[PDB]
RNA sequence: AGGGGAUCGAAGAUGAUCAGAUACCGUCGUAGUCUUAACCAUAAACUAUGCCGACUAGGGAUCGGGUGGUGUUUUUUUAAUGACCCACUCGGCACCUUACGAGAAAUCAAAGUCUUUGGGUUCUGGGGGGAGUAUGGUCGCAAGGCUGAAACUUAAAGGAAUUG
RNA sequence: GCGGUAAUUCCAGCUCCAAUAGCGUAUAUUAAAGUUGUUGCAGUUAAAAAGCUCGUAGUUGAACUUUGGGCCCGGUUGGCCGGUCGGAUUUCCAACGGGGCCUUUCCUUCUGGCUACCAGGACUUUUACUUUGAAAAAAUUAGAGUGUUCAAAGCAGGCGUAUUGCUCGAAUAUAUUAGCAUGGAAUAAUAGAAUAGGACG
RNA sequence: GGAUAGUGGCCUACCAUGGUUUCAACGGGUAACGGGGAAUAAGGGUUCGAUUCCGGAGAGGGAGCCUGAGAAACGGCUACCA
């Protein structure tokens, strides 16, 4: 998703209070603000090198990561600039002294810093409410391939 | 034991304790790896070849005399088929069964085995897809099976 | 019964058992270097045939397979190893 | 079957099958004690001087009492040839 | 098919001393079977055992004196935490004084008494007496 | 191997299977069907008052022969006709008809008590004056 | 729904029988019985006995395969066979004797390895009846299949064995 | 199960039993109930194995990869003596555990700070489990203390110099599934190099 | 963008086709407020908790609102239905 047009909305997309003076001629054009989210999390290169905009991007945006931090694997990429992860986990029934498989499906807004794919585990930091569903934000991507290369052409 | 029957039989090959062996074999990896690939050139299967080099020539087990198995060697030599041979003869068999069925649909026991055979086919593919020897989405298709045998 | 040596069983009662069910499994087949003086030298054949072998030069029959070990065609000698 | 300090209590420390090392209890009436006489020079058998064994009821019933004593006595010195520990 | 190798081995053991035999062949050995047999040996319920070598998983020959009543596996490998080891013992062990609940902890396969003193716990494994 | 699944992760299949199977336990069933509140003449309560319809002598099952003085009663709170039994000797001469009788169960949780068949209830008080005290002399039945 | 339709033969017709005899037995005989195409999905569909795996005990037979033999037959002439014999070994249809064990017992090599209670897993059952009934859902052309309650009622029903 | 004419069961008198300012009863409920069976059921004939096979979800699933050996440091209980004013400590002896070295062997890595973690950069395959901890309302409960005259309680009170005060208290434990912090690396998952798009410099 | 004390499909415009579920969604029932706790005393469990403490709701049923730091208040108002 994202991945072109930068301007595609009827609204002109820009970072708040980051001003490019027209009279002062710059060869970089855009002056692009960022930070590092903290909590020992790398603000990735593409957040800086990128041309993108989104204000829900915890590195270039106005949302701050605090509270829980969660691991889980991506089951759905179908939404633009957000995704749903399945964090499974086991539940202990005291009577039977056993465990039963459970899961909870967490929608989380993926900044357009990351290329996320289905099957990739992802680390996710908690943030302020973003959409109806999403209280969490993609932070680190733990799987760069997930078998992608082992599928290969004939010879 | 024996998924699709009640068959309890134990029939197999008993592999020897000697990992290097025999001590009576001359020639070399060069000689057999060359010997392997000429029969792969001819088109024999790792099952057909390993028997051939067992009986005619002097290979007890080709896994030993060369540090690699038969198929791994064929793979590195570009002579590997696109689908493994157990899967091949699985699909190649069901192609003949359903072929007999189009002749006689009156034959129920044939219609029955065709289920078991095709069950096994779908099981192999599922594994082969898990381990990525076949692309994800590889599926056994009825009418497209006659074209994968020949 | 009730006491016996499992570590050191008799090779005579061992060799009656099944190739798998011995103290350590191993094959009981053999290899013979077989001769047709119509050829000066030997091709070394596995005992339980399947493929019915030819000598390197001429088209000629050494064995024909059976379920078990092969029928060695007519006159031949053999060295076990 | 000792106690707090010292003294051995609980009457009747029971026997054991020499063959299987199993406690042989009061009601085991297929249990058996063999008395084998130790002879001396010139074959005389020395009454009252014994190599003895106990055999559990279980071993006799199974048909193992024979082969059990054969093992038990020969390694104790009363025989050679016969029994083979290996088969 | 085969699910607990250890269970299979602790079986023929109990099927030996119930038939009186002093020697039992077990297959296909294990890492745990070893350490479990070790714990059994060191407390005196068996003699010496010999892992033999095939090239697959191996076999073992176990010498058993007859001092044993029951050895056995606890089939699901149950989490037990330190306060439930007492509870677990009291169920399957004949009397307080002797017998051993043997289990598996991050500190190695060991019985409860060794567990008590090291003071680590883990998942349950089996029992011996 | 006693097909109950052994697995450490089979908790659900284990607790579901037992949830499924408590329905065979009878008054477990009757608990969750609400049968106390739904059917049965009392509300699901200890007692209930009602009004005598008729005085019916019931002949007892074998090997007994008697005429067991009973009453058709209609439950005030409820409206169900229900047939209850009068204890001890006489005590049918304490009721007559149109009267207000307090009923209880028979102590069998349904399930009639005796050679009296199909009668699950018993008369405790009539006219609020407690059939005991009428049968002994402690009280007399109210005027009218 | 076509074909077929000898025989046997629900229905039905009858002759005998019985107090009655819509039966048993005799006699005719429709559907059926066979088959092509489509349906139906039930049987004491039984071993009234889940599947995979380990172990626990002797014995002679037998089926298919395989291994060994200065073993017997055939002979045309050794051979090659082909059947036969003996022994071993896998995998099978079974059988005998046992009882370390099990069990309420009859009996069980599993129905044994269970209060010294845990290899993996599927399914079912929780007094008798009401009832496999009502209802709803679903399958079928139909007969019917599947799923499937409760009210109420009742002290037993029931298993194996024992003596009469 | 008693009662149809001698009633050990009814109605009574007499007597006797049980509990006793209490005792009966109906209803629910727990134990009895290993008759719901995780611990811990039964399923050949008592209730109960789908007619048979396939098969998705679920549960489950063989074995193997740091073993063994050598050298240190420091703990807590137990003895045999006790030295001493019931306890005091060093040596003799065991017994259980904890840490650290080297045997080819990262606990992330650098840059100094310091003498074990400071903080900064740059990265880190992810799990289940088990240890310990921090944070955890009272009341309830378990339970120490206290002689409400006993007691259920309550958390009071207890001492003289009882004409000008002194003073012990109001403990402790349990809290679990999840969350956080931490020691563990067994059992059980998980990822990696194969058309090298591999690892290190 | 509007709105709110403020975040947020809270509402609005354009835009995308998404979100849940046999790991039981969704639906039906509850003689259901939830927790502290309660009973029954091998363990494991089973059953209950309107009710003295905490949290939540409501003041016949619904909505609406004024005042105010604070209410969608009811021993405040306005409307309807009863
Ligand atoms: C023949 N049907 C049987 C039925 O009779 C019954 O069988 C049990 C059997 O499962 C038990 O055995 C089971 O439990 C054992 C524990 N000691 C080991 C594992 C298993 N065989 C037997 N101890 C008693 C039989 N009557 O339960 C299982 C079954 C298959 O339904
Ligand atoms: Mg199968
Ligand atoms: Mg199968
Ligand atoms: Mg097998
Ligand atoms: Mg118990
Ligand atoms: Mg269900
Ligand atoms: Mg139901
Ligand atoms: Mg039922
Ligand atoms: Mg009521
Ligand atoms: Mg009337
Ligand atoms: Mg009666
Ligand atoms: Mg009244
Ligand atoms: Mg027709
Ligand atoms: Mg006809
Ligand atoms: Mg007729
Ligand atoms: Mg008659
Ligand atoms: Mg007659
Ligand atoms: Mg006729
Ligand atoms: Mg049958
Ligand atoms: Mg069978
Ligand atoms: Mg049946
Ligand atoms: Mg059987
Ligand atoms: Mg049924
Ligand atoms: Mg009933
Ligand atoms: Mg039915
Ligand atoms: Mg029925
Ligand atoms: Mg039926
Ligand atoms: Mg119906
Ligand atoms: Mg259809
Ligand atoms: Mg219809
Ligand atoms: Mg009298
Ligand atoms: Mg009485
Ligand atoms: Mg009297
Ligand atoms: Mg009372
Ligand atoms: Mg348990
Ligand atoms: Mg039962
Ligand atoms: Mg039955
Ligand atoms: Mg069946
Ligand atoms: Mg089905
Ligand atoms: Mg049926
Ligand atoms: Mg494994
Ligand atoms: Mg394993
Ligand atoms: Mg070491
Ligand atoms: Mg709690
Ligand atoms: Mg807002
Ligand atoms: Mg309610
Ligand atoms: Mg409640
Ligand atoms: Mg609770
Ligand atoms: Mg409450
Ligand atoms: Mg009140
Ligand atoms: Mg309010
Ligand atoms: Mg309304
Ligand atoms: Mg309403
Ligand atoms: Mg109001
Ligand atoms: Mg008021
Ligand atoms: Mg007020
Ligand atoms: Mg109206
Ligand atoms: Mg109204
Ligand atoms: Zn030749």
């Amino acid at each position: 998703s994202t991945e072109l047009t930068v301007q595609s909305e009827r609204a002109f997309q820009k970072q708040p209070h980051i001003f490019n003076n027209p009279k002062v001629k710059t060869s970089k054009r855009t002056k692009r603000w960022y930070k590092n989210a903290g909590l020992g999390f790398k603000t990735p290169k593409t957040a800086i090198e990128g041309s993108y905009i989104d204000k829900k991007c915890p590195f270039t945006g106005l949302v701050s990561i605090r509270g829980k931090i969660l691991t889980g694997t991506v089951v759905s990429t179908k939404m633009h600039r957000t995704i749903v992860i399945r964090r499974a986990y086991l539940h202990y029934i005291p009577k039977y002294n056993r465990y039963e498989k459970r899961h909870k499906n967490v929608p989380v807004h993926v900044s357009p810093a990351f290329r996320v794919q289905v099957g990739d585990i992802v680390t996710v930091g908690q943030c302020r409410p973003i959409s109806k569903t999403v209280r969490f934000n993609v932070v680190k991507v733990s799987a760069a391939a997930g078998k992608a290369n082992k599928q290969f052409a004939k010879f | 034991g024996r998924m699709h029957s009640a068959g309890k039989g134990i029939s197999s090959s008993a592999i020897p304790y000697s990992r290097n062996a025999p001590a009576w074999f001359k020639l070399s990896s060069e000689s057999v790896i060359e010997q392997i690939v000429k029969y792969a050139r001819k088109g024999l299967t790792p099952s057909q070849i390993g028997v051939l080099l067992r009986d005619a020539h002097g290979v007890t087990q080709a896994r030993v005399i060369t540090g690699n198995k038969i198929m791994r060697i064929l793979k590195s030599n570009g002579l590997a088929p696109e689908i493994p041979e157990d899967l091949y003869y699985l699909i190649k068999k069901a192609v003949s069964v359903r072929k007999h069925l189009e002749r006689n649909r009156k034959d129920k026991d044939a219609k029955f085995r065709l289920i078991l055979i095709e069950s096994r086919i779908h099981r192999l593919a599922r594994y082969y897809r898990t381990v990525a020897v076949l692309p994800p989405n590889w599926k056994y298709e009825s009418a497209t099976a006659s074209a994968l045998v020949n | 019964v009730l006491v016996q040596d499992l570590l050191h069983p008799t090779a005579a009662s061992e060799a009656r058992k099944h190739k798998l069910k011995t103290l350590v499994q191993g094959p009981r087949s053999y290899f013979l270097d077989v001769k047709c003086p119509g050829c000066l030298n030997i091709t070394t054949v596995f005992s339980h045939a399947q493929t019915a072998v030819t000598c390197e030069s001429c088209s000629t029959i050494l064995c024909t397979p059976t379920g078990g070990k092969a029928k060695l065609s007519e006159g031949t000698s053999f060295r076990r190893k | 079957m000792e106690n707090d300090k010292g003294q051995l209590v609980e009457l009747y420390v029971p026997r054991k099958c020499s063959a299987t090392n199993r406690i042989i209890k009061a009601d085991d009436h297929a249990s058996v004690q063999i008395n084998v006489a130790k002879v001396d020079e010139e074959g005389r058998a020395i009454p009252g001087e014994y190599v003895t064994y106990a055999l559990s009821g279980y071993v006799r019933s199974r048909g193992e009492s024979d082969d059990s004593l054969n093992r038990l006595a020969q390694n104790d010195g009363l025989l050679k040839n016969v029994w083979s520990y290996s088969r | 098919t085969r699910s607990s190798v250890l269970a299979d081995a602790l079986n023929a053991i109990n099927n030996a001393e119930k038939t009186g035999k002093r020697q039992v062949l077990i297959r296909p050995s294990s890492k745990v079977i070893i350490k479990f047999l070790q714990v059994m040996q060191k407390h005196g319920y068996i003699g010496e055992f010999e892992y033999i070598d095939d090239h697959r998983s191996g076999k073992i020959v176990v010498q058993l004196n007859g001092r044993l009543n029951k050895c056995g596996v606890i089939s699901p490998r149950f989490n037990v935490k330190i306060g439930d080891i007492e509870k677990w013992t009291a169920n399957l062990l004949p009397a307080r004084q002797f017998g051993y609940v043997i289990l598996t902890t991050s500190a190695g396969i060991m019985d409860h008494e060794e567990a008590r003193r090291k003071h680590v716990s883990g998942k349950i494994l089996g029992f011996v007496y | 191997g006693k097909g109950k699944p052994r697995g450490l992760n089979s908790a659900r299949k284990l607790r579901v299977h037992r949830r499924n199977n408590r329905w065979a336990e009878n008054n477990y069933k009757k608990r969750l069907l609400g049968t106390a509140f739904k059917s049965s003449p009392f509300g699901g309560s200890s007692h209930a008052k009602g009004i005598v319809l008729e005085k019916l002598g019931i002949e007892s099952k074998q090997p007994n022969s008697a005429i067991r003085k009973c009453v058709r009663v209609q439950l005030i709170k409820n409206g169900k006709k229900v047939t209850a039994f009068v204890p001890n000797d006489g005590c049918l001469n304490f009721v007559d008809e149109n009267d207000e009788v307090l009923l209880a169960g028979f102590g069998r949780k349904g399930k009639a008590k005796g050679d009296i068949p199909g009668v699950r209830f018993k008369v405790v008080k009539v006219s609020g004056v407690s059939l005991l005290a009428l049968w002994k002399e402690k009280k007399e039945k109210p005027r009218s």
